[PDB]
């Protein structure tokens, strides 16, 4: 997230709808790639998401 | 100054707490004799009592 | 005592009673002006003023002279903007008038209470033959009215 | 992100030390420096307040300065006095006297130098510092002058980082120093310009809570110090332990600051009162909310009926459910909604820690902007301007190398400051002569 | 002392309903500054201030004054609590910033236009605003009493004025509104220094100044 | 008695009383400071309340480090530092002055003359000897050989010999490379740090800077053979309006891009570091450094280490003038005019590391105005010593350069004034001839004290050497290992001349003004409270 | 429980008050009296912070002593009323309100009321006045060597009095620069534009008074330069930083390019700021608040000078000095506010640190006077002398008259009193010579001060000025001869008497007119 301020804004009825598929599928495809490269163990500094 | 003098001692018997407004208020009325009443004001009352002492 | 500053004596006062604020424009639903560009500034400058103004001219077309305001707690009752305008057509003005005692008032002197400026109108003054503030010789300062054309029975 | 804390003279010192001493006891750290907790919630964010050395060492970003080894050999031979780093510790070997004039020109300018190297090095070992914490008194010499200095050199170092400050205001009703007035005008007038806010506190309520509503007739500074600490760790608290959104101290500035001018709070604590009260008293939500707007849980000298609040701040600590929390505070912003704000509705900030300050069942924080400061600052004002005509003790100022128009240069910013307070309540505004003539 | 205490009297009455003159005492400001003996106690044919001029480099004497009476604040505008500032285009913001500091500019241009050279407020006065009065070469003074104003307007002819706003939407400052007086002298008292105004020409005033060994004898005389 | 009657607690010490208390108490201060005087002078030891230690032998340290609560004791403090920071020696020489300048003086009162008369005394005294000491000054060349012996002369008596021998070649050497023609010498340029490792006798001299930290990413060089200095204190670090400002977005695929963007203010000035850094540097053969006043955040530091570009951050303010003359760039502050003319060289940058603490050493500049002195020692009271007698001996060369005129020491300088005041006291009128007769025996106490604490005789030896000067008018001395009568000049013993002429007149001042005192009396307000 | 009437008010009465406060005052005159004439010694004091006040001045004396007495707390307070009225004079004050105190108890104890000695005082004050100004002497001020003089006899009963030929100077020279007419015809000697710097070390001889100021600053960029012969000097109040608003502003942001160009727009308004100033091409520049690490980039390019940080107290100096004037928004900079009057501009080290200088003016209305010598506490005591001085100058160039000084004048006028008391008829007569008498106290007390006969001396002075032409002699105070005062060479201003005269008698009559005390009634 932004280091600055930031919060999700929303003005139409799609919008609330979307935007809680919208996050979970970026995070598939992020994590994915990672596999790509062949990683089996990943190590990390801070907190872990669920 | 009669009146400045009286304003600023401390004063708690009811008797005596009449006449120091009574100096205050003829500041403000005229503004000058606030020690011509005072003295008046006090031999009246004890001219007065020796009066009552007697069956009056 | 009265708040404005120059007029003590009145005579044949019309003595209007208002119950409405002098200030600027307040709604109770919570709301914000917002501005965005240079040009607004001035225009809330202007639009204030003018939205004073148009009070004060609808009271004095009614040939108003003496006005008594009605406490206010929540928001202010008289601007400092109100209260230059009122001098400079001769108004009389007395503020803070206790909300326990409106109706000994208007017992008194039979005018009627108003609270919205389109009901303004001159059916709704009293009448006075004298109104002054008197200055006691150190106590104070006293306000008089005397001389109702419709008095009540107080 | 990084912060570091300074403290300076004898006021700061004190605190300061208790402060180290109620952190070190959440965060399982040792008076050695090793930590022994098993929970990985309190090691999370445990390098924003420390810094960790070889071996699983951890140590305070903490700078303590005085003009008199006196007090802090105190501290250094006190409890935790082995955790603080060693060079830390700067001291001079006279004092100050109090006398303003001394401690802001002539020996805390000789100081600073090497002060300022120390900052240099602590803010060398963080990725990326964002601010600092000042704790002094406005009474001191030392704490009124050096502390100015110190903020001056800092502004010009650093250009936008933020300067959060914790001073304690004087209570002229224990006026101590006979000269007091001239300390607290000069450093005030430096603070407005050069800090982002201050919060403040009088020994007056730190008086009052302690002895009338719990006991011990005769309270000493000791217990002073933990009724303040318990403050300190507060506004503090949230930075130290995550949350569903991250409030860093930079949001704090925009979100409690509406005017850069009028930026100083007044803080509250709810959960203490009488030890038999704090057994029978059903420490429950709403009335422990009810706290908050109370005449007893204040700490500052100022009337809030007789005034207008800008904006609040509420801080929960423990481990509740969500609905009551909202439902009390639902009841509470309604209920006395009559004294509430003149032009800036529903400026409650709402914040929940699962783990309480360690000791008690239930805590909260709260933190208000009162239009009745300048009910303080007036006072202030009032008995300066009383001193400055005699010009009694003025040669100890002046003969010092200071110009006398500085004591009339700091009574306009105070006139200043007053009506900026004034002009926000729109009540205040409301003759002795007989001139009431034509016109 | 008779003939100072009779002259101040006499010079302060004033005419009234019908046929009632009026001699409001307590009218007459004295000041009290140790020094010289009670017998150099000067009268003033005018009143006198204490006060100093806000700022050093502007003049210290007026040879004949066009006094301008305010009762509002001459500092950099700022808009009210209830209305708030976004901005989403950012090149707005430079032309946001300036009209700030530009509102208080033109109100002072239209002020020393008519021909100001004295200026009184009540209210503050911002650092800036100062330096307008500086290159006009006029006076300005700050924070005034409400009662000292009162006077002063009274006896030099000057109307006090709380704004700008006349019937009309815009701001205007005629000159049938401006006091006259024969002289502004800041004089020096003992290390101190005050204001005083001369021969005020709408009607007469007068003020008293005591000297005295020290403040305790000066505070006597005053009584 | 006239004082007690308005304020009973008040403490008050009347005519006889007030001269009784200053005398007796500046003699105190004389019985423990005259073990100083000389290179066999004893060292004391001092420990504060925390339990700290700190061993010295110098005059003005010693006066502030010592438990006292005297108010006579105060302004003598407060003028040995006033002679401490101008001159920067000769504060030990002040104290024993003043305090047998008293003795003197109060040995002719107590037989019932009047102060004035002796004050008048020193005056007329004072101007003679200011007119002497004016003939007596050796002018010189100040070539390399002779601020050995004058730095010499400061450095022996505030170290044991063989360490002395060290740090006179560094201070000499020191002043020397910083110094341009007539433009004066200009301290601060003359690092001084101490490093907690190996024998103290490995004080050297280091051609360049040392810098108290070093780089923080892993990946980074720890030598560089070849380098470009550059030197800003513009900030690499993230930074944000200064207006208040927040993010708005809609989605998650907007939130990305929001996060992307906020970092290319810093992000094209890192570009414009690396751009020059190829221009330059070309090929992989040479070196470029950065050093910055200010902080660099961690993703800055990474993109500066994928192309091996040395950084430091936040230097201190001073170092941001002493590089630029020791390697010869410019310290800007902005990135929008970078071009080559603006990188300084060095031909040496390597890192050490002392356990917890890192240094960086930069070397081998081509023509350097600034040096360092770094210091090395195995205790911190070892440290805190060598670092005071490395002051005294910059200030004794410094002065030696600034004046033209060096006059001889060892004791030789008062007696010949002391031989000059006797025939001129016959000249003088009245009793103030007593007044100038307790000045000339004031100024043998340096003779004195020399000869008592290198256990000699001090009638028998004085003697002796006031037995020469009168019949050779040669400028003689005390020699501290025979006793005999000695040549000042010929044996290498030099004393700064502004030393002399303004211990001279702080001294006169002072006991003139302490003597003329009426009452000692403390009336006011008890505690500022 | 109690009857009370007025709750703890002591209250005393009587004879034994008027008797108290007169034994009160005279009690502070005996703490004072050895700080008479060119033989006085000094005395130290000790404050509450620590510090050591030696000093011989009257008014520094009484300002450190604490006294809870009604009656002593007057005669403290006209001592500061002397200093910052006149500045000189401090001491005969004192010592004549005792002794003008003391001879009164003689009436009172023979039954005579207050109010009769009260009319007799103020009534032969009169012709104290009116005597002193017969026998007043005209001064010419464009004589340098007769204002030397003056300088000369009010400065060789202080410490400075070994340096007397270079302090008189000193005194002299600022005093002759700061006077100013100005607009109208308001003539002024204000004393806020002539600094008093202290720097310990060095000489007492090295002491000047520079044409200029001085300033305990350095350049910001080490790179700016430090030696300039003539410059052309801007002045400035603002703060050259883009800071914020206060009309409660927030941005909002939902693009790509605004946050990277709200940054970028705060470096160009900077730019607009610095390519302003250079717009009028000066060499240095002086500003009250901080300057911006970018700013000074911009004008270290074009070969500025800047400054930090000075004190509104040194801008008004150097703005009178140099000839700018102060602006506080650069986009109405003109050529008529750019200061060209200077002459050089130096940054040197005084001991480890960096001061500047300003000097060599066409025409400074303001000075600094530079001060090097021992310690702190002696440089104390040497600004006091000298600011007396500096006041003794201007009462003389504001009414330039002399009296003679030793003691001549109070005999002159105890002479003219006596004479004059032997035509009145009534009890009056009585107090109306004891207060002439009451000026001989001080000869009285300079011939005590010096060692000689009090008795022997005065009588011989006394019958002298019964003759008829020689009311100029007075007593020497160094060796005990009655001397006549014109070749001597002793005068002061005439100011400086009147004064003295005039609060002794006031304050008299105010502690003559007391009944009673009353006492804590907690306001
Ligand atoms: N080798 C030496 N032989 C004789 N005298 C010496 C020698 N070295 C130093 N001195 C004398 O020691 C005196 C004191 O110098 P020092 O011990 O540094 O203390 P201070 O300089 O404070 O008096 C000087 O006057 C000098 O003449
Ligand atoms: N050389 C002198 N011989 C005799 N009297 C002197 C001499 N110098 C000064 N005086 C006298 O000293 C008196 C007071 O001077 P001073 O000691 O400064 O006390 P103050 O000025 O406080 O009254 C003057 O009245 C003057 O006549
Ligand atoms: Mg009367
Ligand atoms: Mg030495
Ligand atoms: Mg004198």
């Amino acid at each position: 997230i932004t280091e600055t301020k930031g919060t999700v804004l929303i003005k139409t009825a799609e919008e609330l709808m979307n935007f809680s598929k919208g996050e979970e599928n970026l995070m598939d495809a992020q994590v994915k790639a990672i596999a790509d490269t062949g990683a089996n163990v990943v190590v990390t500094g801070g907190k872990v998401a669920d | 100054d009669g009146a400045t003098i009286l304003k600023l001692l401390e004063v708690e018997h009811p008797a005596a707490k009449v006449l120091c407004e009574l100096a205050d208020l003829q500041d403000k009325e005229v503004g000058d004799g606030t020690t011509s009443v005072v003295i008046i004001a006090a031999e009246l009352l004890k001219n007065a009592d020796e009066l009552v002492k007697q069956k009056i | 005592k009265v708040s404005n500053s120059g007029i003590t004596r009145v005579e044949k006062a019309k003595i209007g009673l208002i119950q409405f604020c002098l200030s600027a424009p307040k709604t109770d639903m919570d709301n914000q002006i917002v501005v965005s560009d240079y040009a607004q500034m001035d225009r809330v400058l202007r639009e204030e003023r003018a939205y004073i103004l148009n009070l004060v001219k609808q009271i004095k077309k009614t040939g108003c002279n003496v006005l008594l305001i009605q406490k206010s707690i929540l928001r202010d009752a008289l601007s400092d903007l109100a209260l230059h305008f009122l001098n400079k057509m001769k108004i009389m003005v007395i503020k803070d008038i206790e909300r326990e005692d409106i109706e000994f008032i208007c017992k008194t002197i039979g005018t009627k209470p108003v609270a919205h400026i389109d009901q303004f109108t001159a059916d709704m003054l009293g009448s006075a033959e004298l109104a002054e503030e008197v200055n006691l010789n150190g106590s104070g300062k006293l306000l008089k009215i005397t001389g109702c054309a419709s008095p009540g029975k107080t | 992100r990084e912060i570091v804390h300074i403290q300076a003279g004898q006021c700061g010192n004190q605190i300061g030390a208790k402060f180290w001493e109620v952190i070190s006891d959440e965060h399982g750290i040792d008076p050695t420096g090793t930590y022994h907790g098993d929970s990985d919630l309190q090691l999370d964010r445990i390098s924003v307040y420390y810094n960790e050395a070889t071996g699983g060492k951890y140590v305070p970003r903490a700078i303590l300065v005085d003009l008199e080894p006196g007090t802090m050999d105190s501290v250094r031979s006190g409890p935790f006095g082995q955790i603080f780093r060693p060079d830390n510790f700067v001291f001079g070997q006279s004092g100050a006297g109090n006398n303003w004039a001394k401690g802001h020109y002539t020996e805390g300018a000789e100081l600073v130098d090497s002060v300022l190297d120390v900052v240099r090095k602590e803010a060398e070992s963080c990725d990326c510092l964002q601010g600092f914490q000042l704790t002094h008194s406005l009474g001191g010499g030392t704490g009124s002058g050096m502390g100015t200095l110190l903020i001056s050199k800092i502004r010009e170092e650093y250009p936008d980082r933020i300067m959060n400050t914790f001073s304690v205001v004087p209570s002229p009703k224990v006026s101590d120093t006979v000269v007091e007035p001239y300390n607290a005008t000069l450093s005030v007038h430096q603070l407005v310009e050069n800090t982002d806010e201050t919060y403040c506190i009088d020994n007056e309520a730190l008086y009052d809570i302690c002895f009338r509503t719990l006991k011990l007739t005769t309270p000493t500074y000791g217990d002073l110090n933990h009724l303040v600490s318990a403050t300190m760790s507060g506004v503090t608290t949230c930075l130290r332990f995550p949350g569903q959104l991250n409030a860093d101290l930079r949001k704090l500035a925009v979100n409690m600051v509406p005017f850069p001018r009028l930026h100083f709070f007044m803080p509250g604590f709810a959960p203490l009162t009488s030890r038999g009260s704090q057994q029978y008293r059903a420490l429950t939500v709403p009335e422990l909310t009810q706290q908050v707007f109370d005449a007893k849980n204040m700490m500052a000298a100022c009337d809030p009926r007789h005034g207008r609040y800008l904006t609040v701040a509420a801080v929960f600590r423990g481990r509740m459910s969500m609905k009551e929390v909202d439902e009390q505070m639902l009841n509470v912003q309604n209920k006395n909604s009559s004294y509430f704000v003149e032009w800036i509705p529903n400026n409650v900030k709402t914040a929940v820690c699962d783990i309480p300050p360690r000791g008690l069942k239930m805590a909260v924080t709260f933190i208000g902007n009162s239009t009745a400061i300048q009910e303080l600052f007036k006072r202030i004002s009032e008995q300066f301007t009383a001193m400055f005509r005699r010009k009694a003790f003025l040669h100890w100022y002046t003969g010092e190398g200071m110009d006398e128009m500085e004591f009339t240069e700091a009574e306009s910013n105070m006139n200043d400051l007053v009506s900026e307070y004034q002009q926000y309540q729109d009540a205040t505004a409301e003759f002795g002569e007989e001139a009431e003539e034509e016109a | 002392f008779a003939n100072m205490v009779v002259d101040a009297v006499l010079a302060i009455k004033y005419t009234d309903i019908r046929g009632q003159p009026r001699y409001p005492v307590n009218s007459v400001n004295i000041l009290k500054a140790h020094g010289r003996s009670q017998m150099e106690s000067m009268l003033i044919s005018g009143y006198a201030l204490n006060c100093v001029v806000g700022s050093q480099g502007m003049p210290k004497r007026i040879v004949n004054a066009k006094i301008a009476c305010l009762d509002f604040s001459l500092q950099k505008t700022k808009m009210k609590l209830g209305v708030q500032v976004v901005i989403t285009d950012p090149e707005k913001l430079d032309q946001i910033r300036q009209r700030e500091s530009d509102i208080t500019k033109e109100r002072i241009q239209k002020i020393l236009a008519t021909g100001a050279n004295v200026i009184l407020t009540t209210g503050g006065i911002d650092d800036m605003c100062l330096k307008y009065f500086v290159e006009a070469g006029a006076m300005a003074v700050r924070r005034v009493l409400k009662r000292d104003l009162k006077r002063i307007a009274k006896a030099s002819g000057a109307t006090i004025l709380s704004t700008l706003a006349n019937l009309e939407g815009e701001e205007t400052f005629e000159a049938a509104m401006l006091g006259q007086a024969e002289e502004v002298v800041q004089e020096r008292i003992c290390d101190d220094e005050l204001i005083l105004i001369k021969n005020t020409k709408a009607r007469t005033s007068a003020s008293i100044i005591l000297r005295g060994a020290n403040d305790f004898m000066c505070d006597e005389m005053e009584r | 008695a006239a004082v007690k009657t308005l304020n009973p607690k008040a403490e008050v010490a009347r005519a006889q009383a007030a001269l009784a208390v200053n005398i007796s108490a500046a003699r105190g201060l004389q019985d423990v400071l005259r073990t100083n005087l000389g290179p066999k002078g004893t060292m004391k030891m001092l420990v504060s309340g925390a339990g700290d230690i700190k061993l010295t032998k110098d005059g003005n340290v010693l006066l502030h480090e010592m438990q006292i609560q005297h108010p006579t004791a105060s302004l003598i403090a407060k003028v040995a530092t006033a002679q401490d920071d101008i001159t920067g020696d000769g504060t030990t020489s002040n104290v024993l002055i003043i305090g047998e300048l008293l003795k003197q003086a109060d040995l002719y009162i107590s037989e019932g003359l009047h102060p004035r008369i002796i004050t008048e005394g020193f005056e007329a005294a004072k101007e003679k000897a200011l007119q002497f000491l004016e003939e007596v000054k050796v002018s010189r060349e100040m070539d390399r050989e002779t601020l050995i012996d004058v730095a010499r002369t400061s450095l022996r008596t505030k170290v044991h010999a063989e360490l002395a021998d060290v740090l006179t070649e560094a201070v000499v050497d020191s002043i020397l490379a910083i110094k341009k023609q007539d433009e004066p010498i200009d301290l601060f340029m003359i690092e001084i740090m101490e490093m907690k490792h190996k024998s103290e006798t490995d004080t050297s001299l280091i051609r360049g800077l040392v810098l108290d930290h070093g780089a923080r990413h892993p990946d980074m060089k720890k030598r560089v053979e070849d380098a470009y200095i550059l030197t800003c204190n513009v900030s690499l670090e993230y930074e944000k309006t200064e207006v208040n400002s927040g993010f708005f977005y809609k989605s998650a695929e907007e939130r990305e891009k929001l996060v992307k963007a906020e970092r290319k203010f810093i992000e094209d000035r890192v570009k414009k570091i690396i751009e020059l850094k190829r221009k330059v540097c070309g090929d992989s053969d040479k070196g470029f450094v950065v050093i910055n006043q200010k902080g660099i955040d961690p993703f800055s530091l990474d993109a500066l280490s994928k192309e091996g570009i040395v950084a430091l951050r936040r230097a201190k303010r001073r170092n941001m003038e002493r590089l630029t003359l020791a390697c010869g760039g410019v310290a800007l502050n902005s990135f929008d005019d970078l071009s080559p003319d603006c990188l300084g060289h060095a031909g040496l940058v390597y890192e050490y590391t002392l356990g917890e603490e890192k240094f960086t050493f930069i070397e081998k500049c081509n023509n350097p105005r600034s040096v360092t002195l770094l210091i090395k020692g195995p205790n911190k009271h070892t440290l805190t010593q060598i670092k005071d007698a490395v002051r005294d001996g910059l200030r004794a060369v410094k002065n030696a350069i600034d004046d033209g005129c060096v006059v001889p020491g060892a004791g030789a300088v008062e007696v010949a004034m002391a031989e000059a005041l006797i025939k001129h006291k016959p000249s003088v009128k009245g009793r103030a001839q007593l007044g100038v007769q307790a000045f000339a025996d004031a100024l043998l106490i340096i003779p004195k004290v020399l000869a008592q604490n290198s256990g000699f005789d001090l009638q028998e030896t004085l003697v002796k050497i006031q037995a020469e000067h009168s019949e050779s008018g040669q400028l003689v001395g005390v020699d501290l290992n025979t006793g005999e009568p000695m040549v000042a000049a010929e044996v290498g013993v030099w004393d700064n001349y502004c030393v002399k002429k303004q211990l001279l007149h702080s001294c006169t001042v002072i006991a003139t003004n302490i003597l003329l005192v009426d009452e000692i009396m403390r009336a006011g307000m008890s505690f500022l409270k | 429980p109690v009857l009370v009437l007025s709750q703890n008010t002591k209250r005393e009465s009587g004879r034994k008050v008027q008797s108290g406060n007169i034994n009160a005052a005279k009690t502070i005159a005996d703490i004072i009296r050895t700080c008479l004439g060119p033989k006085s010694m000094m005395k130290m004091l000790l404050d509450p912070m620590g510090g050591i006040v030696m000093t011989n001045d009257g008014n520094a004396i009484l300002r450190e002593i604490q006294v809870q007495h009604p009656a002593a707390k007057s005669m403290i307070e006209i001592s500061r009323t002397q200093d910052e009225e006149v500045g000189d004079g401090t001491t005969s004050v004192i010592i004549l309100a005792g002794e003008m105190l003391s001879v009164a108890e003689h009436f009172l104890e023979q039954q005579m009321h207050p109010t009769v000695v009260i009319s007799a005082y103020r009534k032969a004050l009169d012709d104290m006045i009116s005597t002193l100004k017969k026998i007043s002497i005209p001064v010419d001020i464009s004589d340098s060597d007769m204002m030397l003089n003056i300088i000369n006899s009010s400065i060789t009963t202080k410490a400075i009095s070994r340096w007397s030929s270079l302090a008189c100077n000193i005194a002299l020279d600022a005093v002759k620069m700061v006077q100013f007419e100005e607009n109208g015809r308001k003539e002024i000697d204000i004393k806020k534009y002539a600094r008093v710097e202290k720097i310990p070390g060095g000489i007492i001889e090295d002491s000047c008074v520079l044409r200029g100021v001085m300033i305990n600053k350095d350049v910001t960029h080490p790179r700016m330069r430090r030696y300039i012969k003539n410059p052309r000097i801007v002045l400035l109040d603002s703060s050259l930083e883009y800071k914020k608003g206060e009309s409660q502003t927030d941005i909002e942001i939902t693009r790509e390019e605004d946050f990277t160009r709200i940054l970028q727009m705060e470096e160009e308004y900077i730019q607009q700021l610095c390519e302003d100033i250079i717009q009028l091409k000066p060499d240095v520049v002086i500003t009250e608040k901080g300057i911006s690490d970018l700013a000074q980039h911009y004008l270290m390019r074009a070969n500025i000078t800047a400054i930090r940080r000075v004190r509104k107290t040194d801008n008004n100096r150097i703005a009178r000095a140099c000839g700018a004037r102060i602006v506080s928004r650069p986009e109405e900079l003109r050529e008529d506010d750019v200061g060209t009057g200077a002459g050089l501009l130096e940054i040197k080290k005084i001991g480890d640190e960096y001061f500047t200088f300003i000097t060599d003016c066409k025409d400074p209305k303001a000075c600094t006077i530079l001060l090097r010598g021992a310690s702190k506490e002696i440089l104390s005591e040497v600004e006091r002398n000298l600011q007396d001085a500096m006041q003794v100058c201007r009462n003389v160039l504001l009414d330039p008259q002399l009296v003679p000084g030793g003691g001549a004048s109070e005999m002159a006028v105890a002479h003219a009193l006596t004479e004059k008391s032997k035509a009145m008829t009534g009890v009056e007569q009585w107090p109306y010579r004891a207060v002439a008498q009451a000026l001989e106290v001080i000869p009285r007390t300079l011939i005590q001060n010096c060692g000689a006969s009090t008795i022997r001396l005065l009588t011989s002075l006394r019958a002298k000025h019964t003759q008829e032409n020689c009311e100029t002699w007075g007593v020497n105070g160094e060796t005990g001869t009655l001397v006549d005062m014109k070749e001597l060479g002793i005068w002061e201003p005439l100011a400086v008497k009147l004064q003295t005269y005039k609060t002794a008698v006031e304050t008299a009559v105010l502690l003559l007119r007391i009944d009673d005390i009353v006492s804590g009634h907690k306001k």
